[PDB]
RNA sequence: AUAUAUUUAUUAAUAUAUUAUCUAUAUUAGUUUAUAUUUUAAUUAUUAUCAUAGUAGAU
RNA sequence: UGCUGACAUGAGUAACGAAAAAAAGGUAUAAACCUUUUCACCUAAAACAUAAGGUUUAACUAUAAAAGUACGGCCCCUAAUUAAAUUAAAUAUAAAUAUAUUUAAGAUGGGAUAAUCUAUAUUAAUAUUUAUCUUAAAAUAUAUAAUUAUAUUAUAUAUUAUAUAUUUAUAUAAUAUAAACUAAUAAAGAUCAGGAAAAUUAAUGUAUACCGUAAUGUAGACCGACUCAGGUAUGUAAGUAGAGAAUAUGAAGGUGAAUUAGAUAAUUAAAGGGAAGGAACUCGGCAAAGAUAGCUCAUAAGUUAGUCAAUAAAGAGUAAUAAGAACAAAGUUGUACAACUGUUUACU
């Protein structure tokens, strides 16, 4: 097809081919680029696939060694996320990946 | 499409005499079978009691009361506010009931007239 | 020890035999009843063993059997119920138009059957004779729709 | 998962016979709605008995809802053997189709009609249906003690639903087996605990 | 296309009844009917005669009609109960009126 | 008539205009009544109010 | 024909006599949507069941005594 | 594309929009209401 | 198979007339088809309808 | 080009809205209504079930029957979103109001049990989208354990015969079409990465409320001023044929209509055929005509390497040689402009 022409993605193999952690996961509400008056205040965003927004840890707060169990893609953000487990406790988190 | 190059299908893969399983039915309906008339359900079969409560709708069993069955205007009157006044409260409810009552059976014949 | 439908069975059986109530009394006790139910001639559709009446449209299914029951003695063992639609009427295309009233329908079962006294004839009754109502229903249409020379023309 | 229940197929004799869910009998449904009849081996039926029974549906003769509330029990007939219930109930089934589609300008000859030549109904109830079943039941019946312990009997749903004793169901052969026309028991919801009064029914013959 | 002006009394009524083509014709071709002595159209049957011949047919090669056994021999209460009266429908009663709506052939005048 | 209307009051508003019309045009609503009865039933007598 | 009587084309309906009318009238059971439940002030009797069924509250059912 | 059928009825959408309730809850709707029982109609909202 | 006649010792055989060539059950849910079982459930002559006048050759 | 009413004129003119009718009888009242027979038309519909809608139009007033299981609402739960609601001082604000947060509402969605028929209450206690291949397994035949060729390969049930609890239960074995289709299962490919919200045992319960249910629904019964060739959501949609829901036919069902009868000039429309010629027509081949398999082969230059070009053109096989259903399939090239699939002036 013409369109294919020019179609370049970026091969990840050693990233994850299944869904990201539930409990981690909230969903994307979309808004059309409208804001509370229900009119468009940001041109030009619409209708796209489906989301859920990835609860990723920014702060990085509780501290001691957590094992990267898997690296994911996300369609919120232009990096990966880095599913830890923190080593200790069991908790389960994302983070950026580096 | 059909056209004049398509050659025949084959004919559907049958099983063999023997590995054919009989089946759990054989002997089916009665050829002898004949369309009678029906037979329409007969009142004689009815045992319809004379004391039906259904009859206490109805006034001495009359589909409808003539003017000579029904009581005259002036023969008639409804009761005084005073006369209900000295009466027991069992008594007024028995009379509220009997009103009730004749009032469902002239709403039928209301109704139908 | 057995299922509900059963239970329900048995206890509408002992109710039966006791010639008590064949179902559960409720105890919102009404003393003094203003409803009154019109009982209506039988459709080719119910049998001897079927009574329907027009109800109260405020009318519960259980209300209708217990009255039923208090009022007039027959136990009713199933009900069913038939609220009608309310057409459009209207006096004349001048006037608003409005629903005629929606009206409620309850067929009942019982164990013993009934059928209704056969009409009068039109010499024997006085009301039950629709020959002079419709005549007059008639003369009245003759007479506002005569528009012309067909008020020369000869009454029917 | 199990697909198949009891109803779902037809079943024979032996199949009965390994079972024993009822005794030997067959039911009968008048339908509310139309005055349409459906015979069953089963207390239960589901559409594929409807599909069965009505295979040539005009406006005269709709094909039922499947809404249980306009079905009710016409009729319950109990019978010697299992193989003889299923042999009636095949001849019901052939009679029905006979009526239908094979000699139906004799059935509807037979009929009562109206003026304007239709069928005589009230709304879309026609009351021909079911005294054409029960003719039908009868002539089955028959057949089937022609072609041929417990006295065989037909439950009626209400005793009105006869012809005549005398004109009709006094054939010598039905005399000669004892054949007991009793009624179903109104001491109770006859349409909600209809199906606990089958099974009563059931348990009371065996 | 269109009318340039009103047409007057005059120009409309010699247009309708002026010619002869519009007018309506004198039935001079009426004679008398042989089997009965009345007026009929010239080298035409009389109506009344192949009428009455079509009724005597009618009740000679009439075809029996099916009144079923068993609604013969019914009861009155049983059919009653069976069989029950209804309200017809407004265009209902409006078809049962066929006189209202439905002519009747009348008859020629006898000739003289 | 089959009517239903007599077991229930409904279109209230309409009837009462209906019930009560002006006395100023009693003689227009009576005209077509009188027009409407045989001469053996009507009156010609004025039917006064309650 | 849709009527035998009525040969010719008056501005007679289908059925009826006017199409037109109020809109603006009460509802009724009948009318709107399935989800649509006017109902007719029959039952304030029991409660409704986290499931859908309904639970018959005798206390509060009417006897007529 | 042909033009002319607009209206497409849908009761509930009638009830939500031009419903009697709808201009009751709103201000502006009790403020019609006002205005039309004022002018002496019959019939206040759908 | 039914109805009407004739023979025979109501039965069977023959003649005429009418109607019928269905149906039901098996092969793991449903539908169709196939075969088997069930049933009396037929294969030749000649027509017609529809497919742009079905298409084509003449006329 | 005054307003309202009444009545003229055009004019008894056009038109009567895609249409197949005939006879006999109801009825010595019928082109139009009903019946019977014949004929035709629709048939992955003009059928049968439904949704929405609506002057109940219906087979009607003696009127559309539900405890629940291939029954819906109501109810529980929430989405989008909504709310004179909610929090000395929630925040902002000429008033109106607006914002944030709570709570409440809100289906187009989710919701336990069931033919062996099933039991919902109260109290107490701690799931985007697509796919089912290949391999492997065993089965059936040819040849001399292993090769070759062919189908079959997860589930759905009755029968018969066994082994254990005791004719009712559990498990095992054997018997048994093809082609579609369903549901439920398992494993898994792609990036565009795929809703929300509402516990379990025990005891005690359960007399089962209300509303919807007619008919109409590719339409005369809704939206289009009309019984308007327009608009209008979903599921079945007999077989024969086929790749198919294409196309032909039409079992069954439904239908043959508020216009008829004749005549068929000129002329118009929508079709069919046409000698000799073959674009000479015309602004322009507009319109019309034109298909020598649709399956299996084969298929160039150029080129961004993509059978892009290609469904290449021509051409072959099968079929057919005088032809003899419909439907799919309608050339090759040069140049200008624009990469491309898309979008646009609802009605030039
Ligand atoms: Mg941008
Ligand atoms: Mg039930
Ligand atoms: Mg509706
Ligand atoms: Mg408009
Ligand atoms: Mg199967
Ligand atoms: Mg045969
Ligand atoms: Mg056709
Ligand atoms: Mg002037
Ligand atoms: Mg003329
Ligand atoms: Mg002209
Ligand atoms: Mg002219
Ligand atoms: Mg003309
Ligand atoms: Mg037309
Ligand atoms: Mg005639
Ligand atoms: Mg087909
Ligand atoms: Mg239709
Ligand atoms: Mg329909
Ligand atoms: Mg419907
Ligand atoms: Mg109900
Ligand atoms: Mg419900
Ligand atoms: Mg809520
Ligand atoms: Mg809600
Ligand atoms: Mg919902
Ligand atoms: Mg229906
Ligand atoms: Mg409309
Ligand atoms: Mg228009
Ligand atoms: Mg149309
Ligand atoms: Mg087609
Ligand atoms: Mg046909
Ligand atoms: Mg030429
Ligand atoms: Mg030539
Ligand atoms: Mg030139
Ligand atoms: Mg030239
Ligand atoms: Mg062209
Ligand atoms: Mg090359
Ligand atoms: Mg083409
Ligand atoms: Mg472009
Ligand atoms: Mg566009
Ligand atoms: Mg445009
Ligand atoms: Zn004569």
């Amino acid at each position: 097809s013409p369109g294919l022409r020019w179609y370049r993605s970026p091969i990840y193999p050693y990233l994850y081919k299944g869904r990201p952690v539930r409990a981690l996961t909230v969903v994307r509400k979309k808004h059309g680029g409208r804001n509370n008056s229900g009119k468009i205040t940001v041109r030009h965003q619409g209708g796209g696939h489906r989301n859920r927004t990835r609860l990723i840890d920014f702060n990085r707060w509780e501290g001691g060694a957590q094992t990267v169990q898997r690296i994911e893609y996300d369609p919120g953000r232009s990096s990966h996320i880095a599913l830890l487990k923190h080593n200790t406790t069991g908790e389960l988190s994302y983070i950026i990946a580096c | 499409a059909r056209t004049k190059f398509t050659k025949p299908k084959p004919k559907q893969p049958v099983l063999p005499k023997d590995k054919i399983r009989p089946p759990t039915q054989l002997t089916h309906h009665s050829n002898n079978l004949r369309i009678t008339e029906p037979i329409p359900p007969t009142t004689s079969n009815l045992r319809c009691p004379d004391d039906h409560p259904l009859w206490q709708f109805f006034s001495n069993k009359k589909f409808i009361r003539s003017a000579d069955d029904l009581p005259p205007s002036s023969h008639i009157r409804p009761w005084s506010i005073p006369e209900l006044r000295h009466k027991s409260f069992n008594d007024l409810h028995s009379l509220w009931y009997n009103c009730l009552r004749e009032q469902n059976v002239l709403a039928r014949e209301n109704h139908l007239l | 020890d057995i299922n509900v439908s059963e239970k329900i069975y048995k206890w509408t059986k002992a109710g039966i035999e006791q010639g008590k109530e064949h179902f559960k009394v409720g105890g919102n006790k009404v003393y003094f009843p203003k409803a009154r139910i019109i009982l209506l001639r039988p459709n080719a559709k119910h049998t001897p063993y079927q009574a329907k009446f027009i109800v109260p449209k405020s009318f519960n299914k259980l209300d209708l059997r217990d009255y039923l029951y208090h009022i007039y003695g027959l136990r009713a063992m199933n009900i069913t119920t038939q609220l009608l639609h309310g057409k459009f009427n209207r006096m004349n295309l001048q006037t608003t138009r409005f629903r005629e009233p929606q009206i409620k329908k309850m067929t009942i079962e019982m164990e013993e059957p009934f059928i209704w006294p056969e009409e009068p004839r039109p010499d024997e009754n006085s009301f039950w004779d629709s020959t002079t109502p419709d005549n007059m229903e008639k003369y009245r249409e003759e007479r506002l729709n005569c528009l012309g020379s067909d008020a020369n023309k000869p009454g029917t | 998962m199990k697909v198949n229940h009891s109803i779902s197929r037809f079943r024979p004799a032996s199949w009965f016979e390994k079972t024993k869910i009822i005794p030997p009998q067959v039911y009968i449904f008048r339908n509310l709605e139309y005055g349409q009849v459906l015979y069953s081996q089963f207390p239960n039926f589901s559409q594929t008995q409807v599909d069965k029974l009505f295979v040539r549906p005009n406006w005269s003769n709709r094909k039922p809802s499947l809404r249980r509330d306009i079905w009710k029990c016409m009729c319950v007939v109990n019978l010697q053997n299992y193989k003889q219930s299923v042999h009636l109930y095949q001849n019901l089934c052939r009679l029905r189709y006979l009526r239908d589609v094979a000699q139906r300008k004799e059935s509807d000859k037979l009929r009562k009609k109206d003026s304007n030549g239709h069928v005589w109904y009230s709304g879309q109830y026609r009351p021909t249906y079911c005294q054409e079943a029960v003719a039908d039941l009868r002539e089955s019946l028959l057949k089937v003690f022609e072609n041929a312990a417990k006295k065989p009997s037909i439950y009626w749903e209400d005793p009105w639903r006869m012809g005549d004793k005398d004109k009709h169901w006094n054939y010598d052969v039905f005399n000669a087996l004892g054949l007991e026309h009793k009624l179903i028991q109104r001491v109770g919801n006859i349409a909600r605990e209809e199906s606990v009064i089958l099974k009563e029914l059931a348990k009371l013959e065996s | 296309a269109v009318p340039k002006k009103k047409v007057s009394h005059q120009k409309k009524r010699q247009k309708l009844y002026g010619p002869g083509k519009k007018q309506l014709k004198m039935i001079h071709h009426l004679n008398k009917c042989p089997s009965c002595g009345h007026y009929k159209r010239a080298n035409t049957l009389c109506m009344y005669c192949v009428g009455q011949i079509s009724h005597i047919w009618k009740t000679h090669t009439a075809k029996e009609e099916i009144k079923p056994r068993q609604e013969e021999e019914l009861s009155e209460l049983d059919q009653r109960v069976l069989y029950p009266g209804r309200r017809d429908t407004k265009y209902t009663k409006d078809l049962k009126d066929k006189d209202n709506y439905l002519e009747r052939r009348v008859r020629t005048l006898k000739k003289d | 008539s089959g009517s239903y209307q007599h077991l229930s009051n409904v279109g209230s508003r309409v009837m009462k205009r209906l019930g009560n019309r002006p006395k100023n045009f009693l003689p227009h609503s009576e005209k077509f009544i009188k027009k409407s009865t045989p001469e053996f039933m009507k009156s010609d007598l004025k039917e006064v109010d309650e | 024909l849709t009527r035998p009587w009525k040969k010719y084309r008056d501005g007679e309906l289908f059925y009826g006599l006017s199409k037109v009318g109020n809109k603006r009238v009460p509802l009724t059971t009948k009318q709107g949507n399935k989800t649509m439940y006017k109902g007719t002030r029959a039952s304030g009797i029991g409660r409704h069941t986290k499931f859908g069924g309904y639970v018959i509250n005798w206390k509060k059912v009417r006897t007529y005594v | 594309k042909s033009r002319g059928n607009t209206y497409q009825p849908s009761t509930l959408k009638r009830k939500r929009t031009f419903g009697f309730l709808a201009r009751a809850k709103s201000k502006q709707g009790s403020k019609i209401l006002k205005r039309r029982k004022l002018k002496g109609r019959w019939f206040l909202s759908h």
